[PDB]
C-alpha cells in the first residue's frame, strides 16, 4: 500500500490521477462561464454606446 | 483551484501520517 498510494501520489502531483481531474472539469465550466458573462457584458454596453 | 487541491492534498497526506503513527505503533510492537 506504501507503494500503491506513493505511486498514485507523485502520479497525481503531476495531474493525471482521477480524483485531481473530476475538479478540474468542474471548475474549467465556472471560469468559461464567468467569461461569458463578461463578453455579454461588453456586448450590450458597445451595440448601446452605437445607438 | 491550486487553494482547493492542495487543501485536499494536505488532508490526503494527514493520512498518510495517521499510517506513519501506524507503523511508529507497530514499530514498537514489532521491537516487542
Amino acid at each position: 500500500q506504501l507503494v500503491r498510494l506513493q505511486t498514485e501520489l507523485q502520479m497525481c502531483l503531476e495531474g493525471s490521477h482521477p480524483e485531481l481531474q473530476v475538479y478540474y472539469s468542474k471548475i474549467a465550466a465556472i471560469r468559461d462561464y464567468k467569461l461569458h458573462r463578461a463578453y455579454q457584458r461588453q456586448k450590450y454596453e458597445l451595440s448601446c454606446i452605437n445607438t | 483551484i491550486k487553494l482547493c487541491k492542495e487543501r485536499l492534498y494536505s488532508s490526503i497526506e494527514q493520512k498518510i501520517k495517521k499510517l506513519q503513527e501506524e507503523r511508529l505503533l507497530m514499530d514498537v510492537a514489532n521491537v516487542h
